[PDB]
C-alpha cells in the first residue's frame, strides 16, 4: 500500500513516471553565467506562463513534469525568498532555495490526503556577491543536487549523453554565446524552444525566439 | 442462519438483505465462549456469580476479580471478551458519576440499564467500531427496589428474575427456571446466595476439563443496605459447601 | 483460507467470533526473546535473556523500571514497550504528585488493560503486538502480572512469555510450591528464576551478556542487574 | 455417458469449494484417476485430503504419499470425470495454452461427450469466450460474495445436482488456522 | 467517508448523479406551466394507504411569499431542500435586503444546496428535480427545474417524473405564449389526467399558483405599500369546480 | 459499495434503508394506532415466552412528552436509541418556543433525521 | 486447501498472522536502496565514511552529503530514501541544542539516539502517546557517532522502524552484508583510528563497483577533543594512498 | 483505485483528472477568438427543447466584472461554485488595489483552485473547462482556458467541449493574426456551424470590444434576437 | 487471444535443490563452492555449484519480477537431466502454508492438511513425484515462513533447526558448521525484525 516488499514507496516512484512524461528541459553552466533551456501552435505565447520564473532577482526555477504542481513550489518558493530578506537581511543562496523547494517536495510524500508533486526542477543563478554559476536539480522524492549541466524529462536519457561527451567540466563554456549555443544543441537531439540567461548580479534575460532561432538554424 | 452472510457480515452497521447485522451476531458468538455469569434477583436484593477458570495453578486464588462495582449501589459481571467489558464498566461508572452531579440522588437501576444500552447500540452504528464482546449481567438496588438486568451486543437489554449467560448458560437457565418456579413467594438474599452457589456449580459441568473458583456478590436491603457487597467469609463457604452437596 | 477474508482489522469479528488482528498480536510475542516473572511473599523477580543482532552489537534492554516499587519486562514489538511503559511510569508518577499514593500493581494493571483495550474496538490503529511482566511491591505485598495484548492482564506467582517460554512456565508450575515461600531470601529467588528461563534455552547459554535480571520488595526498590552483575548467578 | 466438470478459479472459490462438497459427500462411489500437467499453474504439493466422516480416501493407491495443483477424479459408477484444482493459473496470459494442451487433450483421450463448467461472478471477456472460442457443453457463473462460503458451496452444489448427507474434505477444519480456537480464546481474554 | 462518493468514471459521467435522475424519472409525474399572468405547478397526490391522510402532507410548498415549488422523486429528500431553501432565502437574502429573494436567485441557491451533495465527502446527491414557480418585480414571472446535479433552467412550460415524456408532448402542442393563468391551469389538468392511473379528484391532485398579489392574505391591513404574497395553493373544493366543468 | 452504504444503486434505489425495512419486522409483533372523538389509543403485541423475564420491563411504548406517546416497530435498541432522541426534541422544542410540541412536528423532524 | 491471495502487507497497522507488521519490515528493506555507509569506534574516536555513487559524471559529487553534523559531539551517516532523513537531521539537532539550552550540558549520544527514534514512531503512536505526525514510516536509516562522559565513543544504528543498536562497528545500505561480514573479522578493541580509517575505505573499495578515490567516498570522524570532522578531499585521497601502499603485504 | 482522486496511477496520471477531461468533451461546444480591437465568445447550448426558455437566462457565458467574461464547458452547476469565487476574487483585489484585476492573475487563483482539488483532500475535481475572455491596461485584449486538471493557457483562438478537434482545424485554417473583432465574429459562427451535431435558440454570443464611444472598453452579453439578426447577416439564415 | 511462448530452458553423488533463501546454509568457503552456469529465455539465468561430490541448484526466486513460469520450466529440466543419474536429493525451502517444521520423504508425507507447499520447491517436489520421471528418491526440508518469494522471513527457532538438519544431513560438523551459517543469517533480511531491533 505505502511500500513494496524491496522497499520503494510506490507514490513516489509514480511521481517520477509524471517527470517523464514532462516536457524536456535542460540547464548547463558555462564560466560566467547559467543557461536555461525548455521545449514546447494556435496559442498567445506573450501573454502564457513561461516555463523558467524569476523567484528572485538572481535565481530561476524551471521543471518539467505535471504544469500545474509547479505553480505551488514556485509560489512557496518566491514566498520564503522573501522571508529570508525580511529575517536573514540577505537574499537567498541558490543553495538554500534548493533545499527549501525540495523540503517541501519530500513533505508531500509523507503527509496523509496528499499527492507527491510530479515535478522535478532545475534551480539555478548566482549567490550574493558571488560570480561561481550555481545550479541544482530536486526531484519529487524530495533528494536534490548539484550539476555541471543536467536534463530533465522526457528523453533526457537522451540528452544526458550528449552533454555527458559534449560538456567539459575542466573548460566549461566560456561565454554567454557558447554557453547558450551548447543548451540550444542539446535541445536539437530530441526537439520552439526556450532560452533564459542567468549571469551574476541579476542579469536574468530571456532570448526572444528571433535570437534563439538565430542559433538553431546556425546549428543546422 | 445462514449463520454466514456472505457479503454483509465483512463490517459492523451492515443490513443484511434480511434485515440482520452479522457482526453483532458474532459478537454473541464470542459470549458464548465465556465463563458462565448469573444474576438472581431476590426479595429485597440482587446476587451475582461468576465461573473463574483456573487456567493454571500459577494464578493466585482470589485475585483476578471479575464483579465491579458501579457507583456504590450496582454490581456488574460479564461473559467473553473481558476487556471489553471494564470498558462498558468504566462508562457506566461516568455515567453514573454525571447523573449523580446533576440530580443528587444515586442512579436509578433502569435509568443505569439504558445509558450502558444507547452506550453499547451507538457501537452497532458504525463501521468504524465493532460491538462490545460482552454479555452483562447487573443491577441493584433502588428508590423502587431490586432490578436486574441483562445487555446483549446488540445493545439489548431486559429485566430478569434470573439471568445467565456465557459457555454454561443453558445448563444455568434451566437451573434458574426451576428455582422460579419452585418459589411463587420469592427467594431470600442468603438463599439466593447459596442457590447461586450450586447454580454456577452445574454449568461448570460444561467447562469440566478445567477447575474453578467461584465468586459471588449481592446488593440487598436487609444484608448489604442497598449497596454493592462482595459475599465472603463464612456465608461464601456456607455456599460453596450447599453447592457441593448437590 | 476462511480466516483471511476476516483479519483485516481489529474491529471485525469472525464467524465464530474471533477478532483476528488481537490473535495476531499475541503471535508477536513470540517474536521476542523468553522472559520470566516469579514471587514469593516478600519479592518479586523477573529474568530476561537479551538478543543481540551480531558480535558487534549490544545486547537489547528487557526490563524497565516504572517507578520505585515497580518495574516490567517485555518480549514482542520494541516500541510497543516502550509507549506502554512511558504509560505505566506517568501513572505512577501521577498517583505520587496529586495523593501522595504508591501506586497499587493491581490497579497498574488495571489501566494497562484499558488502554490497550481501546487499541482492539476502534478502527485506525492496531493491538498492543508486546507482552508485560509487571512485577511491584506494595501496601498488598509483592505481585506479579502478565499484560496481553488484548488488554487482560492476570496475576499469577509466575509465568515465562516470549520464544521456547514454554519451559520455564512448566518449570515454574512443576516448582510452585517451593519459589513462593522463599521469604527473606532475595538471592535464593533470583536463583529460582534463573534456574527457569534455563528451561528455555537451546543450544545457548546463560552469559553476564545475555542475561538481565530484576528485583523488588519489602524494603527493596525495583533494582536492574545487567553485566557483572548477574555473574555470581551464573 | 462420459462428463467431465471443470471448475474454475473464480470469485470466492466456491467451484472449487463446490467440488469439495460433492467428491467428499459421494466418497464411496469416487476414485483418484490421474494428474494433470500443472505446467500453467502455480505448483503445488500436499497431503492426500479424506472426507470428514471416516470414510475411505479416495487415493486408493496405497503406496501415493502426495497430491497435486491439477487432479482428475472418477466416479466408477455415474460416469463422471472430476478435476480438483488446488492453485490458480500462473500468469493470465496461459490460459490459452492451458485449455489447449492440457484440456482439450484431456477432453479427446477418454472420449468425453460434454463438459460441464464451474463459474462465479462478482458485482465488479469472462474466461469462458477466452475458452469457447478454443472449440454439448452445460454451465457458466453463480451470483457470489467472499468469504467464508463453506455455506454458499452447498447451496450452489445443491442447485446444480437438480439436475444427501454432506461431508467436508479434513482440510476444511484447518481453514481458520491450524491452531486450536479455544486455547487462543482462553490466553487472550479469560 | 470523507471523500467524494459521485466520482467520474472512464466515460467521463458521474453515476451518482444519474441513479439520481433515475430516481427522479421514476417518480410521480409532476409539471409546471407559465402564462401570461401566472404560473402555475402541479402534482398528483398518491396515497400509499387509504388509512393515510394525504392533506396532511404537502409536495407543492411556498418558498417565499411569491415563489413555490413541486418535485418528483424521493420525497423526504425534497422535505429537506424545502426547509433549506426557506432558512437561505432569510440567511442570504432577507436579512441583509429586507426583501424576498428574486426567483432565479433563490433556485441558484438550492442548485449550490444540490452541486454540493455531489461533491462533498461521504454524501449520496439528491434524488429529486424541482420545479419552481416565482415572481419579482424587476423579472415578473418564472419558471425552473434543478436538477440533482444542481443544473438549473428555465421553462415556458415542462413535466417531470414518470410520465413526463408524454405530458411534455402534450405540453409542446397546447401551449402559446398568450396563455391566461385561467388557461394555463385547465391545461395543466388535462395533462395531469393522463398521467393519473387511479382516482382524479381535488383530492389526488395538488395544485398551486403564482398569479396576483392577494391582500387578503396578508394577514394585516394598514400598511398600503405592503404587497399580498401572489403564491396561492388551489383547495380540495376549487379544484373539483374546474374538474366537473373541465 | 451500494449493497452496504447508503448510496444510489443504478435504479436508483437504497439497499440499506430498504433491508432497515426488513429489520422491522424482526421482533415479529403487531401495532395498531386507532383515533377516537378526543383520544388517541396505541395498541401493540406483547410476546415474552422466556419465562426468566420480568414482562413488566418489556415494552416497545414510550412516553415521548406529557403528551406525545411512541410505538415503535423493530429491534429494541434502535427503538429505545430513537425514544430517546425524541424525548430531548421535545423537551428542547418545548424551552425554545414556549410550548408543547405537537405530534405531527415531532414526526416530521424525527423523519428528517431519519433521510 | 487452495492458494488464495494475503492483504497480510498491505496496512502499516495490520498484523500478518505470525504477528509480523510487513508495512514497516519493508521500509527496513528500503536502506538496501541507498549507498553504503559504514562506521567504525575505537577507544580513540569513531569513523563513518560512505559512498557517494554519482549516477552521471556531470553531477558534482561535492554536493552529495551523506554525513552530518548533528553536534560538535555528534555526527551521523545516512543510507536509503535519504530525502526522508531531513526531518531526522533537523530533530536530532533541535534536540541536542534543546538539551544544552535546558541542562547546559551535552546531550548523551544514546539520549540523542532515542530521539530520533522516537521521531521515527510517529507514522502511528508517539512514545508518550502523542498522535501521528506523517502517514508512513521514514525508508532511511542512520549510523550515528559520538562521544560522551558517561559511555565515551559510541555508533548506533537507527532504523525507521523507530529501534536501534549499538555497535563496534557497522555497516548499512547496498552492500553491507559483505561489508558487515568483514568487519566481523577485522574488527577488534585495541584498533587505533588510522587503521579504523584504513578498514572503512578498504571495505568500501570492496564493497564499490566503481574505482575508489576521493570522489566517490567520503570519510569523517568524532573525537572527544576536536570534535566531528568531515575529512576532505585531499586527506582522504592522502588516506587512500596509504591504504594501496600498505596493501603491499 | 480510479476512483481516488489525488493519487497517481502506476504511470504517473491522474484517473479522475482525466475522466473529467472526458465528460467535458461531451459537453455543449464553446468557442473564444481574439481580434486586435477585440474578443469573440460564443458556446452553443447543449439541451434543446423548444419549451425551452431562450432569452433571460444565459447559461454559459457569465460576466466575472466589468472587463472579464467567461464561456462554460461541463457541469453548469460545477461552474458556477467557480464563477462565484472569481467573482469575489476580482472584488477583493478592487478593493485591496483600487483597481480592477489583472486577467491573468484572476485565471491563476481559480486554476490554482483546480490544482488543489487534484493534490489534496479527496473530493472529485470540478466538471468544468473555462474560456476566458477579458481586458486589461497591461496585456490588452486577452484569452485563456483552464480545465480540471488546472492548467491554463493563453491563446488568439480557441475552442472546448466536444468536437474540439473539428474547430480548431477550423480555427487553425482561417485566422488571421490581426483581424477585426466583426470578423472573429463571423468565423465563430462559421466555425460552430461546421461542426453542430444551428439556430439562435441554441446560442449564446458575447464580446468585448472598445466602445468607439470611446477610448473604454464594453461586455456586450447578445440577447436572442440580436443573436437572429447576425446570423442572416452572415449568410447562416 | 492466442497461446503464448514459454521458457525454453538450456542446461555426482548428492543434488541439493532449493532456492536462494537458504544460501545461508551454504557457507562458500567452509565447504569450498564451484561453479557452472544455467540460462533459459522467453519471447534470466542462474549459475550450478559444486561442493564438490556435490551439486547445489539454487533458484533466485522474485515475486515482483521473476514469474513462476521460470521456475516451473526450471524444475522441469533439472529433475529431467537429474533423473538419468539416480542421484539421491535434497529439497530445502520454505513455505508460508505450514505450521511447523517439515521434513520430508518419497514415501512419507508429514504434511497434514490442509498445509501445503508451493511454488518453485513446489514445482520440484511435483516434478518428483508426479509427471515423467518420478521415483527418484528424495528427502525435504521445510521451514515455515512469511512474505512474498524473495522476501522471505523465518524465526531464528527455525534458521537454527534448518541449520542442524540441513549440516546433519550433509555430514559436517555440528560446530564450524552452525557457526558459518548464524553469521550469514544475521546478515540475511530474512532475520530483519531481529536485527532490526523490532522485536526483542
Amino acid at each position: 500500500s505505502i511500500f513494496s516488499p524491496d522497499g520503494h514507496i510506490f507514490q513516489v516512484e509514480y511521481a517520477l513516471e509524471a517527470v517523464k512524461r514532462g516536457t524536456c528541459a535542460v540547464g548547463v553552466k558555462g564560466k560566467n553565467c547559467v543557461v536555461l533551456g525548455c521545449e514546447r501552435k494556435l496559442q498567445d505565447t506573450r501573454i502564457t506562463p513561461s516555463k523558467v520564473s524569476k523567484i528572485d532577482s538572481h535565481v530561476v526555477l524551471s521543471f518539467s513534469g505535471l504544469n500545474a504542481d509547479s505553480r505551488i513550489l514556485i509560489e512557496k518558493a518566491r514566498v520564503e525568498a522573501q522571508s529570508h530578506r525580511l529575517t536573514l537581511e540577505d537574499p537567498v543562496t541558490v543553495e538554500y532555495l534548493t533545499r527549501y523547494v525540495a523540503g517541501v517536495q519530500q513533505r508531500y510524500t509523507q503527509s496523509g490526503g496528499v499527492r507527491p508533486f510530479g515535478v522535478s526542477t532545475l534551480i539555478a543563478g548566482f549567490d550574493p556577491r558571488d560570480d561561481e554559476p550555481k545550479l541544482y536539480q530536486t526531484e519529487p522524492s524530495g533528494i536534490y543536487s548539484s550539476w555541471s549541466a543536467q536534463t530533465i524529462g522526457r528523453n533526457s536519457k537522451t540528452v544526458r549523453e550528449f552533454l555527458e561527451k559534449n560538456y567539459d567540466r575542466k573548460e566549461p563554456p566560456a561565454t554567454v554565446e557558447e554557453c547558450v549555443k551548447l543548451t540550444v544543441r542539446s535541445l536539437l537531439e530530441v526537439v520552439n524552444i526556450e532560452i533564459t540567461v542567468v549571469k551574476p548580479d541579476s542579469d536574468i534575460v530571456a532570448l526572444s525566439s528571433e535570437e534563439i532561432n538565430q542559433y538553431v538554424t546556425q546549428i543546422e | 442462519m445462514t449463520s454466514i452472510g456472505t457479503g454483509y457480515d465483512l463490517s459492523n452497521s451492515v443490513f443484511s438483505p434480511d434485515g440482520r447485522n452479522f457482526q453483532v451476531e458474532y459478537a454473541v458468538k464470542a459470549v458464548e465462549n465465556g465463563t458462565t455469569s448469573i444474576g438472581i434477583k431476590c426479595n429485597d436484593g440482587v446476587v451475582f456469580a461468576v465461573e473463574k477458570l483456573i487456567t493454571s495453578k500459577l494464578l493466585v486464588p482470589q485475585k483476578n476479580v471479575k464483579i465491579q462495582v458501579v457507583d456504590r449501589h450496582i454490581g456488574c459481571v460479564y461473559s467473553g471478551l473481558i476487556p471489553d467489558g471494564r470498558h462498558l464498566v468504566n462508562r457506566g461508572r461516568e455515567e453514573a458519576a454525571s447523573f449523580k452531579k446533576l440530580y443528587k440522588t444515586p442512579i436509578p437501576i433502569p435509568a443505569f440499564a439504558d445509558r450502558l444500552g444507547q452506550y453499547v447500540q451507538a457501537h452497532t452504528l458504525y463501521n468504524s467500531v465493532r460491538p462490545f464482546g460482552v454479555s452483562t449481567i447487573f443491577g441493584g438496588v433502588d428508590k423502587n427496589g431490586a432490578h436486574l438486568y441483562m445487555l446483549e451486543p446488540s445493545g439489548s437489554y431486559w429485566g430478569y428474575k434470573g439471568a445467565a449467560t456465557g459457555k454454561g448458560r443453558q445448563s444455568a437457565k434451566a437451573e434458574l427456571e426451576k428455582l422460579v418456579d419452585h418459589h411463587p413467594e420469592g427467594l431470600s438474599a442468603r438463599e439466593a446466595v447459596k442457590q447461586a452457589a450450586k447454580i454456577i456449580y452445574l454449568a461448570h459441568e460444561d467447562n469440566k476439563e478445567k477447575d474453578f473458583e467461584l465468586e459471588i456478590s449481592w446488593c440487598s436491603l436487609s444484608e448489604t443496605n442497598g449497596l454493592h457487597k462482595f459475599v465472603k467469609g463464612d456465608l461464601l463457604q456456607e455456599a460453596i459447601d450447599f453447592a457441593q452437596k448437590e | 483460507m476462511f480466516r483471511n477474508n476476516y483479519d483485516g482489522d481489529t474491529v471485525t469479528f469472525s464467524p465464530t467470533g474471533r477478532l483476528f488482528q488481537v490473535e495476531y498480536a499475541l503471535e508477536a510475542i513470540k517474536q521476542g526473546s523468553v522472559t520470566v516473572g516469579l514471587r514469593s511473599n516478600t519479592h518479586a523477580v523477573l529474568v530476561a535473556l537479551k538478543r543481540n543482532a551480531d558480535e558487534l552489537s549490544s545486547y537489547q534492554k528487557k526490563i524497565i523500571k516504572c517507578d520505585e516499587h515497580m518495574g516490567l519486562s517485555l518480549a514482542g514489538l520494541a516500541p510497543d514497550a516502550r509507549v506502554l511503559s512511558n504509560y505505566l511510569r506517568q501513572q505512577c508518577n501521577y498517583s505520587s504528585l496529586v495523593f501522595n499514593r504508591k501506586l497499587a500493581v493491581e490497579r497498574a494493571g488495571h489501566l494497562l488493560c484499558d488502554k490497550a483495550q481501546k487499541n482492539t474496538q476502534s478502527y485506525g490503529g492496531r493491538p498492543y503486538g508486546v507482552g508485560l511482566l509487571i512485577i511491584g511491591y506494595d501496601k498488598s505485598g509483592a505481585h506479579l502480572l502478565e499484560f496481553q495484548p488484548s488488554g487482560n492482564v492476570t496475576e499469577l506467582y509466575g509465568t515465562a512469555i516470549g520464544a521456547r517460554s514454554q519451559g520455564a512456565k512448566t518449570y515454574l508450575e512443576r516448582t510452585l510450591d517451593t519459589f513462593i515461600k522463599i521469604d527473606g531470601n532475595p538471592d535464593e529467588l533470583i536463583k529460582a528464576g534463573v534456574e527457569a528461563i534455563s528451561q528455555s534455552l537451546r543450544d545457548e547459554s546463560l552469559t553476564v551478556d545475555n542475561l538481565s535480571i530484576a528485583i523488588v520488595g519489602k524494603d527493596t526498590p525495583f533494582t536492574i542487574y545487567d553485566g557483572e552483575a548477574v555473574a555470581k548467578y551464573i | 455417458m462420459s462428463c467431465l466438470v471443470l471448475p474454475l478459479v473464480s470469485v470466492g472459490n466456491i467451484p472449487q469449494l463446490s467440488i469439495d462438497w460433492l467428491l467428499n459427500s459421494q466418497a464411496n462411489e469416487w476414485e483418484y484417476l490421474e494428474a494433470l500437467d500443472s505446467k500453467y499453474l502455480v505448483e503445488f504439493v500436499g497431503p492426500l485430503d479424506r472426507p470428514e466422516d471416516g470414510s475411505d480416501s479416495l487415493y486408493k493407491d496405497a503406496d501415493m504419499k502426495y497430491s497435486s495443483a491439477l487432479e482428475v477424479f472418477y466416479n466408477k459408477k455415474r460416469g463422471l470425470f472430476a478435476i480438483q484444482q488446488r492453485t490458480p493459473l500462473v500468469s493470465v496470459n496461459y490460459l490459452n495454452n492451458f485449455i489447449v494442451e492440457i484440456i482439450l487433450p484431456f477432453l479427446s483421450k477418454y472420449n468425453i461427450s460434454e463438459i460441464c463448467i464451474w463459474d462465479s461472478l462478482y458485482a465488479m471477456v469472462d474466461q469462458p469466450i477466452f475458452k469457447i472460442l478454443f472449440q454439448s457443453i452445460k454451465y457458466c457463473s453463480c451470483l457470489a460474495n467472499e468469504g467464508d462460503n463453506s455455506l454458499d458451496s452447498q447451496q450452489f452444489l445443491q442447485w446444480i445436482i437438480s439436475q444427501v448427507k454432506f461431508v467436508r474434505p479434513i482440510s476444511w477444519q484447518g481453514a481458520y488456522g491450524m491452531a486450536d480456537a479455544r486455547d487462543k480464546f482462553v490466553d487472550l481474554y479469560n | 467517508y470523507s471523500f467524494s462518493l459521485t466520482t467520474f468514471s472512464p466515460s467521463g459521467k458521474l453515476g451518482q448523479i444519474d441513479y439520481a435522475l433515475t430516481a427522479v424519472k421514476q417518480g410521480v409525474t409532476s409539471l409546471g406551466i407559465k402564462a401570461t399572468n401566472g404560473v402555475v405547478i402541479a402534482t398528483e397526490k398518491k396515497s400509499s394507504s387509504p388509512l393515510a391522510m394525504s392533506e396532511t402532507l404537502s409536495k407543492v410548498s411556498l418558498l417565499t411569499p411569491d415563489i413555490g415549488a413541486v418535485y418528483s422523486g424521493m420525497g423526504p429528500d425534497y422535505r429537506v431542500l424545502v426547509d433549506k431553501s426557506r432558512k437561505v432565502a432569510h440567511t442570504s437574502y432577507k436579512r441583509i435586503y429586507g426583501e424576498y429573494p428574486p426567483t432565479k436567485l433563490l433556485v441558484s441557491e438550492v442548485a449550490k444546496i444540490m452541486q454540493e451533495a455531489t461533491q462533498s465527502g461521504g454524501v449520496r446527491p439528491f434524488g429529486v428535480s424541482l420545479l419552481i414557480a416565482g415572481h419579482d418585480e424587476f423579472n415578473g414571472f418564472s419558471l425552473y427545474q434543478v436538477d440533482p446535479s444542481g443544473s438549473y433552467f428555465p421553462w415556458k412550460a415542462t413535466a417531470i417524473g414518470k410520465g413526463s415524456v408524454a405530458a411534455k408532448t402534450f405540453l409542446e402542442k397546447r401551449w402559446n405564449d398568450e396563455l391566461e393563468l385561467e388557461d394555463a391551469i385547465h391545461i395543466a389538468l388535462l395533462t395531469l389526467k393522463e398521467s393519473v392511473e387511479g382516482e382524479f379528484n381535488g383530492d389526488t391532485i395538488e395544485l398551486a399558483i403564482i398569479g396576483d398579489e392577494n391582500p387578503d392574505l396578508l394577514g394585516y391591513t394598514g400598511i398600503p405599500t405592503d404587497k399580498g404574497p401572489r403564491f396561492r395553493k388551489l383547495t380540495s373544493q376549487e379544484i373539483n369546480d374546474r374538474l366537473e366543468a373541465l | 459499495y451500494d449493497r452496504h452504504i447508503t448510496i444510489f444503486s443504478p435504479e436508483g434505489r437504497l439497499y440499506q434503508v430498504e433491508y432497515a425495512f426488513k429489520a422491522t419486522n424482526q421482533t415479529n409483533i403487531n401495532s395498531l394506532a386507532v383515533r377516537g372523538k378526543d383520544c388517541t389509543v396505541v395498541i401493540s403485541q406483547k410476546k415474552v415466552p422466556d419465562k426468566l423475564l420480568d414482562p413488566t420491563t418489556v415494552s416497545y411504548i414510550f412516553c415521548i412528552s406529557r403528551t406525545i406517546g411512541m410505538v415503535v416497530n423493530g429491534p429494541i435498541p434502535d427503538a429505545r436509541n430513537a425514544a430517546l432522541r425524541a424525548k430531548a426534541e421535545a423537551a428542547e422544542f418545548r424551552y425554545k418556543y414556549g410550548y408543547d410540541m405537537p405530534c405531527d412536528v415531532l414526526a416530521k423532524r424525527m423523519a428528517n433525521l431519519s433521510q | 486447501m487452495f492458494l488464495t491471495r494475503s492483504e497480510y502487507d498491505r496496512g502499516v497497522s495490520t498484523f500478518s498472522p505470525e504477528g509480523r507488521l510487513f508495512q514497516v519490515e519493508y521500509s527496513l528493506e528500503a536502506i538496501k536502496l541507498g549507498s553504503t555507509a559504514i562506521g567504525i569506534a575505537t577507544k580513540e574516536g569513531v569513523v563513518l565514511g560512505v559512498e557517494k555513487r554519482a549516477t552521471s559524471p556531470l553531477l558534482e559529487s561535492d554536493s552529495i552529503e551523506k554525513i552530518v553534523e548533528i553536534d560538535r559531539h555528534i555526527g551521523c551517516a545516512m543510507s536509503g530514501l535519504t530525502a526522508d532523513a531531513r526531518s531526522m537531521i533537523e530533530h536530532a539537532r533541535t534536540a541536542a541544542v534543546t538539551h544544552n539550552l535546558y541542562y547546559d550540558e551535552d546531550i548523551n549520544v544514546e539520549s540523542l539516539t532515542q530521539s530520533v527514534c522516537d521521531l521515527a514512531l510517529r507514522f502511528g503512536e508517539g512514545a508518550s502517546g502523542e498522535e501521528r505526525l506523517m502517514s508512513r514510516p521514514f525508508g532511511v536509516a542512520l549510523l550515528i557517532a559520538g562521544h560522551d562522559a558517561d559511555d565515551g565513543y559510541q555508533l548506533f544504528h537507527a532504523e525507521p522502524s523507530g529501534t536501534f543498536y549499538r555497535y563496534n562497528a557497522k555497516a548499512i545500505g547496498s552492500g553491507s552484508e559483505g561489508a558487515q561480514a568483514e568487519l566481523l573479522n577485522e574488527w577488534h578493541s585495541s584498533l587505533t583510528l588510522k587503521e579504523a580509517e584504513l578498514l572503512v575505505l578498504k571495505i568500501l573499495k570492496q564493497v564499490m563497483e566503481e574505482k575508489l578515490d576521493e570522489n566517490n567516498a567520503q570519510l569523517s570522524c568524532i573525537t572527544k577533543q576536536d570534535g566531528f570532522k568531515i575529512y576532505d578531499n585531499e586527506k582522504t585521497a592522502e588516506l587512500i594512498k596509504e591504504l594501496k601502499e600498505k596493501e603491499a603485504a | 483505485y480510479d476512483s481516488r482522486t489525488t493519487i497517481f496511477s502506476p504511470e504517473g496520471r491522474l484517473y479522475q483528472v482525466e475522466y473529467a477531461l472526458e465528460s467535458i468533451s461531451h459537453a455543449g461546444t464553446a468557442i473564444g477568438i481574439m481580434a486586435s480591437d477585440g474578443i469573440v465568445l460564443a458556446a452553443e447550448r447543449k439541451v434543446t427543447s423548444t419549451l425551452l426558455e431562450q432569452d433571460t437566462s444565459t447559461e454559459k457565458l457569465y460576466k466575472l466584472n466589468d472587463k472579464i467574461a467567461v464561456a462554460v464547458a461541463g457541469l453548469t452547476a460545477d461552474a458556477e461554485i467557480l464563477i462565484n469565487t472569481a467573482r469575489i476574487h476580482a472584488q477583493n483585489y478592487l478593493k485591496t488595489y483600487n483597481e480592477d484585476i489583472p486577467v491573468e492573475i484572476l485565471v491563476r487563483r481559480l486554476s490554482d483552485i483546480k490544482q488543489g482539488y487534484t493534490q489534496h483532500g479527496g473530493l472529485r475535481p470540478f466538471g468544468v473547462s473555462f474560456i476566458y475572455a477579458g481586458y486589461d491596461d497591461r496585456y490588452g485584449y486577452q484569452l485563456y482556458t483552464s480545465n480540471p486538471s488546472g492548467n491554463y493557457t493563453g491563446w488568439k483562438a480557441i475552442s472546448v467541449g466536444a468536437n474540439t478537434s473539428a474547430a480548431q482545424t477550423l480555427l487553425q485554417m482561417d485566422y488571421k493574426d490581426d483581424m477585426k473583432v466583426d470578423d472573429a465574429i463571423e468565423l465563430a459562427l462559421k466555425t460552430l456551424s461546421k461542426t453542430t451535431d444551428l439556430t439562435y435558440d441554441r446560442l449564446e454570443f458575447a464580446t468585448i470590444r472598445k466602445g468607439a464611444n470611446d477610448g473604454e472598453v464594453y461586455q456586450k452579453i447578445f440577447k436572442p434576437q440580436e443573436i437572429k439578426d447576425i446570423l442572416v447577416k452572415t449568410g447562416i439564415t | 487471444l492466442e497461446v503464448c511462448p514459454v521458457p525454453k530452458v538450456e542446461f555426482y553423488s548428492t543434488a541439493v535443490i532449493t532456492t536462494k533463501i537458504m544460501n545461508p546454509l551454504f557457507p562458500k568457503n567452509l565447504l569450498q563452492l564451484t561453479s557452472i552456469g544455467e540460462i533459459k529465455t522467453t519471447l534470466f539465468s542462474f549459475p550450478i555449484y559444486s561442493f564438490g561430490k556435490t551439486l547445489l541448484f539454487s533458484m533466485e526466486e522474485n515475486f515482483i519480477s521473476i514469474s513462476p513460469i521460470f521456475g516451473n520450466m526450471i524444475s522441469r529440466s533439472i529433475i529431467s537431466q537429474l533423473a538419468q543419474f539416480s542421484p539421491d536429493i535434497i529439497v530445502i525451502g520454505t513455505s508460508d502454508k505450514i505450521a511447523s517444521m517439515k521434513v520430508m520423504t518419497e514415501n512419507e508425507c508429514t504434511l497434514q492438511p490442509p498445509e501445503f507447499i508451493t511454488g518453485f520447491i513446489g514445482s520440484v517436489l511435483t516434478q518428483l513425484i508426479v509427471g515423467p520421471s518420478k521415483g527418484l528418491k528424495f528427502k525435504c526440508l521445510v521451514a515455515p515462513s512469511e512474505g512474498p518469494n524473495g522476501f522471505e522471513k523465518l524465526s531464528l527457532s527455525d534458521m537454527g533447526s534448518l541449520v542442524d538438519l540441513c549440516g546433519q544431513w550433509l555430514g559436517f560438523e555440528p560446530s564450524r558448521y552452525s557457526e558459518e551459517c548464524y553469521r550469514l543469517w544475521r546478515c540475511d533480511s530474512a532475520a530483519i525484525g531481529a536485527q532490526s531491533g523490532l522485536y526483542i
